[PDB]
RNA sequence: AAGGUAAGUAUCGUUCCA
């Protein structure tokens, strides 16, 4: 199925994501399950230098949280928690915004 | 000392006591240990 | 929806090769007048 | 380039660090054939002599010694690293990276006067310098 | 995304590793 395939898809992304972050061992990044990268304490200066992503990680960041938003709006269709005209609104307010 | 080789039990670096940086999480390969 | 599929094999290879950059075993990283001196 | 002295192994480039007490060691690190590190390898050359009391100069292809890539970020195209009674002199630069210079600069003086800074800074027993120009930017305009 | 790391000296904990 491919919403099965969407929830699987999420999970393989989120685990190369927090891959990359524990790449170098520093556990003052964490990423979310909505691909949003944040510190789990506030950041002394050194460490906030130390932990710096290129704009190629955060693009890749940021449309895995794209496929994520899709595949997220599919399983509220499919959980019965919006309906197929809401569905359908919200992927076009999605690939419109 | 110039034009020597190198011992073979030598530690390639960091056998004077150096320590490295990491500027960013980009460069560089996997800590890997 | 299909525009941002477009902008995705756009940018399918740039991805493939920073990842396959940052994700080995093995990494890697005013000019003229300098030339033909 | 090819004038200055070369290191060939990882234990070359350790010894010239320890093998010295009173200068400063600059280790250009890269490749000789790289249009960037070509660019500096004669600036270099140029200011060897000039600096001999404070400043010995060896060059590193990381290539031959693939010791130190990992260690100190060899990545960049061209890197320069200063070396005072083994240890690694850090310095301030306009640029986000303080530890090394890893761009081929011009000018004869600038240079000459980054390894005086350094030195000075050195004698004194510190380990982050502060270079008298700003890399923030290149004053082109 | 950056161009915003002060460099240090201490005991203590941990962990891999020799």
């Amino acid at each position: 199925d491919w919403v099965e395939v969407g929830l699987q898809v999420c999970r393989q992304g989120y685990n190369m994501l927090n891959l990359l972050i524990h790449r170098k061992n520093l556990n003052y990044l964490h990423l979310d399950y909505n691909f949003n990268l944040k510190p789990v304490k506030t950041l002394t200066t050194k460490e906030r230098k130390k932990s710096r992503f290129g704009n190629a990680f955060h693009l890749c960041r940021e449309v895995l949280r794209l496929t994520k938003l899709v595949v997220d709006s599919h399983v509220q269709y499919r959980l019965g928690n919006v309906d197929a005209f809401q569905l359908a609104d919200g992927l076009q307010y999605i690939f419109a915004h | 000392f110039l034009g020597m080789p190198a011992p073979l039990g030598y530690v390639p670096g960091l056998g004077r006591g150096a320590t490295g940086f990491t500027t960013r999480s980009d460069i560089g390969p996997a800590r890997d240990a | 929806w299909r525009v941002w599929l477009f902008f995705m094999r756009g940018i399918t290879p740039l991805l493939e090769r920073w990842l396959g950059n940052l994700l080995a075993r093995q990494f890697e990283g005013q000019r003229v007048e300098s030339h033909f001196d | 380039s090819y004038m200055l002295p070369h290191l060939h192994n990882g234990w070359q480039v350790d010894q010239a660090i320890l093998s010295e007490e009173d200068r400063v060691v600059v280790i250009r690190f890269g490749h000789d054939w790289d249009p960037t590190c070509m660019k500096m390898d004669e600036v270099l050359y140029s200011i060897a002599e000039k600096v001999k009391n404070f400043a010995v100069i060896y060059l590193v292809d990381i290539t031959e010694v693939p010791d130190f890539n990992k260690m100190y970020e060899l990545y960049d195209p061209c890197t320069v690293m200063f070396f005072f009674r083994n240890k690694h002199i850090m310095i301030d630069l306009g640029t986000g990276n303080n530890n090394k210079i890893n761009w081929a600069m011009e000018d004869k003086q600038e240079m000459v006067d980054i390894i005086e800074t350094v030195y000075r800074g050195a004698r004194k027993g510190r380990g982050l310098v502060v270079s008298p120009k700003d890399y923030s930017t290149k004053y082109r305009y």
